RNA sequence: GUUACAGACUUAAGCAGUGGAGCAUGUUAUUUAAUUCGAUAAUCCACGACUAACCUUACCAUAUUUUGAAUAUUAUAAUAAUUAUAAUUAUUAUAUUACAGGCGUUACAUUGUUGUCUUUAGUUCGUGCUGCAAAGUUUUAGAUUAAGUUCAUAAACGAACAAAACUCCAUAUAUAUAAUUUUAAUUAUAUAUAAUUUUAUAUUAUUUAUUAAUAUAAAGAAAGGAAUUAAGACAAAUCAUAAUGAUCCUUAUAAUAUGGGUAAUAGACGUGCUAUAAUAAAAUGAUAAUAAAAUUAUAUAAAAUAUAUUUAAUUAUAUUUAAUUAA
């Protein structure tokens, strides 16, 4: 040790040289230097202390303890921004997390689509673009415990492309009903099916299927008839792509049971012409289509 | 200059940022006593391009103040920004406290590194007063940053045998001190705090010591040779401490049983490097 | 708080406690349960 | 990172931090000067007064400050500027602090008691009383004049009426 | 080549160095007390460093016994005397002793440390001075003159850019050096 | 890490970046031999805190009332001076001052903080000097969020959001509180912290071995002074690649808010006349880096886990008194 | 006024007690001008209250004050300070709108805090699955644990508040500090390590060592206490710590002084103290057998003296303050 002015005058500020010289002329060279592990005084990193680091040293002008700037020499006047912001990259985002962004205007459909693609193989673009959301049954459901009545939000929604697929999903949440709709949207996209339609317009023939206590009587319709059916079925049809229908609900008229029954009826109660012809060994002809043919 | 903010006439030509800082300083130090001046506007108007604010806006902000900012904005900030989600750009309070701890630690390390060595210019050799010439010891007490009433106390302590007194005078001194002298260690002892300053107490103690010395050296009337020295107070004092005055018997020692250093060939051969 | 005006006339402050007090007395005045008028010593003898 | 501008620590600056009670008599002179400065309300522990602020230069070092009995609200006195400020520097405080002078009261001899009473035994009893009061009052913290007044009243010279009763 | 780190900045990373005691006559006894230990120890370490660079032998922080005060109080506001709670307070104390040092050097040390104090720590200083059996107390005029000369020499400035001053220091020096001090002692 | 096989017997939590100094557990940090002086200083501290609370609220006009929320003042008494420290939040952030028109006028808050220290003779520090007989300084520290301090968070929700829970907690308001912070993986953060500390220790240990094994191959036995001296080598190699730009930030503790709870207890809801309590518990309330690594938790005031910062503030509504209790955990 | 299973000084055993006597203290009841108020099953009753002569004190008697304890509004005048006889400011006094003040009522309007269930082991959430659904699952067949503790199977896989752990007193060891006259180093207090012990053998029942309890062995200094008492319930306690909502008083339900009461006593009651004698009481025991933890700037008070009291000692006052504001 005991460096000369070479490699020392050009590396340390000039004003700090006299102190270094006095330290060299005071501390005997070849003096043993204990390390104290009862008290911590030096930083855990090497530092010469020649430069006042922002965010790791007191800001000049800040009225702090150990502020040597008299009382009328404080040089901070605008208390509007955060003095001494973070150093380096300027943020402490931990690994594996993303900086929050617009969430109020970010559609929940995008969140559902991303999550489903994460777990299942479905693509997000189709869910976001070609699927329609419309709730069916929103209501507060209450269970009582030792604590007391516990209220839960039960939401049932349908999702379809107006081109053949429709799904039904129910979700419960105690935090809020928006969450219940989120779970229902999640489930319904998970539970999508394919509905056979006659000329992409109406069902094949008439259906008289029974769901638990709900008697679904549905009959086909003329072109341009419109959905002259119960509102639950009307919503299911409009989301599923059915445009002309007519029917009546008998016995129980519970909305949720109606929705489940009509989805099932579309799925399995009806049969396509091609399947009947193949299993029959016969030929079924649409007179309307062949009358207007070439 | 320290008073540069007070004089806005000489602000002309200064950089816009320095102009703004000066203007802020002037209206921050003055407070309610701040008064607008034309030169300050002319200096401020030169900074329109620096902060991209139209001149007329600067005039209205100078005059109307926060009301000016409100009426140029066209509407108050109607949004509950308080509950904004974290951007991970600031530290919690307790983390900042930890940072401030390190800031103080770095401040003290820097002080020790660079300011402290400059204290080596005030080293002075200890000019030791001769013990024989200076036997009496005065103890002064100080409380830094407080006004404790004990700061006035002064204690005088000296050995009687080093007073320089003859046998008869020493005996008279010892028997006149009464409880203030302990024969076990031969230390005279005396404190005073009646007076409200240390200087007065020290003078009082010195005068009492002179008075006692003068009387002790005056053997014309009575030398108090017959009356023995009383030691009952010391007996009482010593009876309130534990006496560990027992030593290991000399004849129980067996030095032959101590271990002898063994032969270390490596250590023997390492002496020659 | 009373001395802040003497030192710093520029900045206006609000004493939430005093404002709550005056709000409460006014509400009682409006409700009709105001403080009765205290009678002066000169009354009677 | 701004360069560190070292400022040499010098004894003159480090003054105002000297221990209040130090054996050397140079420290006695310095501490006396500081005591005189602070008793005169010279600006220490706070920013000094210059002419920049005209109607907002306040000081709270009026004699009533801290005390209760002279019931009044906070006096906001008009502080003097840094100049035209007076320093007391009382010589009695100097001897009291820089030197170690102490009055130690004044003993009463039988001449004084005999001026009043005629019975020798009563004179002897009064002498003893004056001695006892003299030796038992020098350690009590009060002013010299009040201590003398109590000393005379208790000894017998001045009647009780001298005190406020 | 590589960055050099001189001893002043090397010493910061190692335990403070203590100068040896040569004669053995005590000159001060500074006791630091705090209700915690971290600040006390850090400040102590600083005191040792300041003393060493100033040429003052210091022994080091001696762990004097801590004092535990204890109070007890019923937890409930009104009436549950059965439930009680214990509160305690600890006074951590250290002792540093200075030997074989001139009075003015010790004054320099104490001044510096009090200037750069820390939160929570309190300091009480015991000063020992050896003196004659009999001292001349009437010697004032010559004594005052020599004392004023010593004050002027001690607080004498040489450089200008460095050695930051204090307004109070200037005021005290000007008062002491003012000729009107002479008539203060001329009251006789 | 629990293993620490290739380091050696050591360990020092005393770093000022990994533990909160116990002096900070107290609002007044003073020791005085004159206990009467200590008591009066404590009383003055409490009084001035209340005065600053009075000072904070400001109004520009009838329709502008600005409440500046501040935390408990940290009074730091040293032998020569006193410092008053507090964090504050200004709701009137004015679009984060994005527009530059702010440079030409001081809002009420700037003037308030300026008279705290900067005003020449009329600043508060002068008056507080009269009360304390020493130099006094005040530290205003700005906080850009309200959930970074339990004091500011409780005070804000107790003094500025009456309309949001007076008649029950609104759905949007309750949702915003539950989404103040992203749900972070406490386990990953704790393990990352442990690995970083282990890496620092290994790097330093390797520096020792490399330095001592070579030491430029000059210093040898009988020259190292193996009896008492421990000077191993140049300070440069002791902390090679261990500098201010990598070490301190990754050893700093109490960075992230993982759990937070708010409790609205009182007469808020205008029910038949009873009281209701609404609790919003989000996250976790235990520090995972204290039971796996070798650092040990310290209990503030012998009853508060260090990782917990909690506070409650009261107020008065038309029905009576209510209390908002906020407790935060900072891993 | 339902069944089964375990714990806990619940019980059994042991030691000491209460209930019996006298006294101290709280309560009831009663008396009284007042015997102020509250607590009053476990969860009140030497409780709020860590000391009721005056104060305190909230009660009774008799006298006495009326914008009072602040904050604001408007006039009149006086004093002090600072600038060059004037100007400004701060305070004081006299008024009035204006209230202030309340231990008055409501713990069944409240904040905060607390007692009991309670060192008890429970209380919930995300995704998945089951039932049309409310819901359920996880939170369990069977065992183990102090414990939703840990396993085994199981639509479940995880997580949060509790459990445990970190924490503090204490323990063993290492390093450092202390010029071993602040001594005691047999200590003090800073950092760290250690154990929620490990290993081996055998005898057991078992899911077969891919194991539990029984003992042994040997390696260890290694064995305790404190804090923390979840969710809900008791409309449990508190408006007499303090604070607010509503209602009530404003020459009185607010404020001051002199006395008294809170200390009364038929009965009853819960806590304790002291005794009813010889495995137990009394005197004496000066190289003064042997402690720990606490206190002394609103002080602690030694030694010596006179006294009762005899030579002295012990015991209690008085005389006088030695030393110390404390390893
Ligand atoms: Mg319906
Ligand atoms: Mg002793
Ligand atoms: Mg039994
Ligand atoms: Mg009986
Ligand atoms: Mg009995
Ligand atoms: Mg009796
Ligand atoms: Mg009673
Ligand atoms: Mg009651
Ligand atoms: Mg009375
Ligand atoms: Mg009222
Ligand atoms: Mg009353
Ligand atoms: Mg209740
Ligand atoms: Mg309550
Ligand atoms: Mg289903
Ligand atoms: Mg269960
Ligand atoms: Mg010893
Ligand atoms: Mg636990
Ligand atoms: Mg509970
Ligand atoms: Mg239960
Ligand atoms: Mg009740
Ligand atoms: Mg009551
Ligand atoms: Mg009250
Ligand atoms: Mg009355
Ligand atoms: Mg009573
Ligand atoms: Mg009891
Ligand atoms: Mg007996
Ligand atoms: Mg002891
Ligand atoms: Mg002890
Ligand atoms: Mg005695």
């Amino acid at each position: 040790q005991h460096y000369d002015e070479s490699l020392l005058s050009r590396y340390y500020p000039e004003s700090l040289l006299k102190s270094i010289k006095l330290a060299q002329q005071t501390i005997p060279e070849d003096t043993k230097f204990r390390v104290s592990r009862n008290v911590e005084f030096a930083p855990p990193y090497l530092d010469d202390f020649t430069k006042i680091h922002p965010f790791w040293d007191y800001k000049p002008g800040m009225p702090h303890l150990h502020a040597q700037e008299e009382n009328n020499n404080f040089s901070i006047f605008r208390w509007d921004q955060v003095q001494q912001p973070l150093p380096g990259e300027g943020n402490i985002l931990p690994p594996g997390v993303s900086l929050p962004n617009d969430g109020g205007r970010k559609s929940k459909s995008a969140d559902v689509a991303a999550g489903l693609h994460k777990q299942t193989g479905v693509d997000p673009d189709y869910i976001t673009r070609k699927l329609t959301m419309k709730p069916l049954v929103m209501k507060r459901v209450s269970n009582q415990t030792g604590k007391g009545k516990i209220a839960s939000f039960y939401a049932l929604v349908v999702v379809g492309d107006k081109n053949g697929m429709v799904g039904l999903g129910e979700g419960k949440s105690r935090e809020e009903m928006s969450k219940a709709i989120f779970k229902a949207h999640w489930d319904a996209v998970r539970n999508l099916k394919e509905i056979p339609r006659y000329e992409n317009r109406t069902i094949y023939g008439d259906i008289d299927f029974r769901y638990h206590g709900v008697k679904l009587h549905l009959r086909s319709a003329k072109p341009g008839f419109g959905l002259r059916v119960n509102h639950v079925i009307f919503e299911i049809c409009e989301c599923a792509g059915i445009k002309d229908l007519s029917g009546k609900v008998y016995k129980s008229r519970n909305d949720m049971n109606i929705a489940k029954g009509t989805i099932e009826a579309f799925t399995k109660a009806q049969k396509t012409l091609d399947e009947v012809a193949l299993g029959r060994g016969k030929k079924l002809v649409d007179v309307r289509k062949v009358y207007y043919s070439s | 200059s320290a008073d540069l903010y007070m004089h806005p006439e000489k602000w002309k030509g200064l950089p816009p940022q320095r102009i703004l800082e000066l203007y802020w300083e002037r209206m921050a130090r003055l407070g309610s006593e701040y008064k607008p001046n034309k030169d300050e506007l002319n200096a401020l108007l030169t900074t329109s391009e620096y902060s991209n604010v139209p001149v007329n806006d600067i005039k209205k902000l100078y005059h109307r103040g926060e009301q000016g900012a409100i009426d140029i904005k066209g509407g108050n900030v109607n949004r509950d920004n308080s509950l904004r989600p974290f951007m991970f750009d600031e530290l919690p309070s307790q983390a900042q406290e930890l940072v401030a701890q390190h800031r103080e630690q770095r401040f003290y390390n820097r002080l020790a590194a660079y300011e402290l060595p400059l204290l080596a210019q005030y080293r002075q050799e200890y000019k030791r007063p001769s013990p024989e010439s200076h036997p009496v010891t005065y103890r002064y007490t100080s409380y830094v940053g407080e006004e404790h009433p004990n700061s006035r106390k002064v204690v005088l302590s000296v050995k009687t045998k080093e007073l320089g007194l003859e046998e008869k005078s020493l005996h008279k001194f010892r028997i006149l001190a009464r409880s203030r002298y302990d024969h076990t260690t031969d230390i005279f002892k005396m404190s005073s705090d009646k007076f409200e300053h240390a200087s007065q107490n020290a003078r009082y103690l010195h005068d009492i010591l002179q008075r006692l010395l003068a009387e002790s050296k005056d053997l014309t009337e009575d030398d108090f040779s017959d009356v023995p020295l009383d030691t009952r107070h010391t007996i009482a004092k010593s009876l309130r401490k534990k006496k560990r005055d027992y030593e290991f018997p000399e004849h129980w020692k067996r030095p032959e049983d101590a271990p002898k250093k063994k032969f270390d060939i490596v250590d023997q051969l390492l002496s020659t490097l | 708080f009373r001395h802040l005006k003497t030192l710093y006339p520029d900045i206006e402050f609000v004493d939430l406690e005093e404002q709550y007090r005056l709000s409460m007395v006014e509400a009682k005045k409006r409700r009709g349960k105001g403080a009765p008028k205290k009678m002066k010593k000169d009354a009677a003898a | 990172s701004s360069e560190y501008v070292l400022e040499e620590p010098t004894p003159l600056s480090l003054l105002e931090y000297t221990p209040q009670v130090f054996p050397t008599k140079e420290s006695r002179l310095v501490n006396f000067t500081l005591d005189s400065l602070k008793k005169s309300n010279y600006p220490i522990y706070r920013s000094p007064n210059l002419g920049i602020l005209k109607v907002h230069d306040f000081t709270l070092n009026t004699p009533n400050f801290g005390k209760y009995t002279p019931g009044s609200s906070l006096i906001f006195a008009k502080e003097p500027q840094l100049q035209n400020l007076l320093i007391e520097e009382d010589p009695e405080d100097f001897h009291r602090q820089v030197t170690g002078e102490y009055q130690l009261l004044k003993p009463y001899v039988k001449k004084d008691f005999e001026k009043l009473t005629k019975s020798k035994d009563t004179v002897s009893k009064l002498v003893q009383n004056s001695q006892v009061v003299r030796l038992s009052l020098q350690s009590v913290v009060m002013g010299s004049e009040e201590k003398k007044l109590v000393y005379d009243v208790c000894s017998g010279m001045k009647p009780i009426s001298e005190l406020q009763q | 080549s590589t960055r050099p780190y001189p001893v002043n900045v090397e010493a910061v990373y190692y335990a403070p160095l203590k100068l040896p005691i040569k004669y053995g006559d005590l000159v001060a006894d500074i006791q630091l007390r705090s209700y915690d230990n971290e600040n006390l120890d850090f400040y102590s370490d600083f005191i040792l460093r300041t003393g060493y660079y100033l040429g003052i032998p210091l022994t080091g922080p001696k762990p004097l016994p801590t004092r535990r005060e204890r109070w007890t109080v019923i937890k409930s506001p009104f009436v549950h005397a059965k439930s009680k709670e214990n509160f305690e307070r600890h006074t951590h104390k250290r002792l540093i002793r200075a030997w074989d040092t001139n009075p003015e050097v010790l004054q320099m040390l104490i001044a510096y440390i009090t200037k750069h104090s820390m939160a929570g720590v309190g300091m009480k200083c015991n000063f020992f001075q050896r003196s004659e059996i009999s001292l001349d107390l009437g010697s004032d005029a010559n004594g005052l003159e020599k004392s004023l000369s010593n004050i002027d020499e001690l607080y004498s400035l040489r450089n200008d850019d460095k050695a930051q001053t204090s307004a109070v220091g200037q005021k005290v020096l000007e008062l002491l050096d003012s000729p009107d001090f002479k008539k203060h002692l001329e009251k006789k | 890490n629990p293993v620490v096989h290739r380091i050696g017997p050591a360990g020092n939590i005393n770093n000022k970046l990994q533990h909160l100094n116990n002096m900070n557990n107290w609002n007044t940090q003073i020791y005085n031999y004159n206990k009467n002086m200590e008591i009066m200083n404590t009383m003055n501290d409490k009084l001035i805190n209340k005065l600053l609370y009075k000072m904070m609220t400001l109004k520009l006009n009838n329709m502008n009332i600005n409440k500046i929320i501040m935390s408990k003042t940290i009074n730091q008494h040293s032998l020569n001076k006193l410092n008053i420290k507090f964090y504050y939040y200004n709701n009137d952030i004015n679009n984060n001052n994005n527009n530059n028109n702010n440079n030409y006028y001081m809002n009420m808050m700037n003037k308030l903080m300026n008279i705290m220290n900067n005003n020449m003779n009329n600043n508060l520090c002068n008056i507080l000097s009269y009360y304390y007989k020493k130099k006094v300084t005040i530290e205003p520290i700005k906080l850009s969020y309200i959930y970074l301090n339990s004091d500011i968070f409780s005070k804000y929700i107790s003094l500025n959001d009456m309309d949001k829970y007076n008649n029950g907690i609104l759905t949007n308001y309750q949702r915003m509180l539950n989404n103040i912070m992203p749900k972070l993986n406490d386990h990953n953060i704790s393990m990352n912290y442990i690995n970083n500390i282990n890496n620092i220790n290994n790097n330093k240990y390797n520096n020792m071995i490399n330095l001592l094994n070579n030491n430029n191959n000059i210093n040898n036995n009988n020259n190292y002074n193996n009896n008492n001296n421990n000077y191993i080598g140049n300070i440069n190699n002791i902390y090679n690649n261990m500098t201010i730009d990598n070490i301190p930030m990754d050893i700093l503790m109490y960075k992230y808010l993982v759990g937070w709870s708010i409790k609205f207890k009182g007469r808020l809801s205008n029910n038949n006349g009873r009281t209701s309590t609404t609790n919003l518990l989000n996250g976790t309330f235990n520090n995972k880096k204290y039971l796996w690594s070798n650092i040990n938790n310290n209990y503030k005031l012998n009853y508060i886990p260090s990782n917990h910062n909690l506070y409650n503030n009261s107020n008065i509504n038309k029905n009576g008194k209510y209390n908002i209790k906020v407790k935060l955990n900072f891993i």
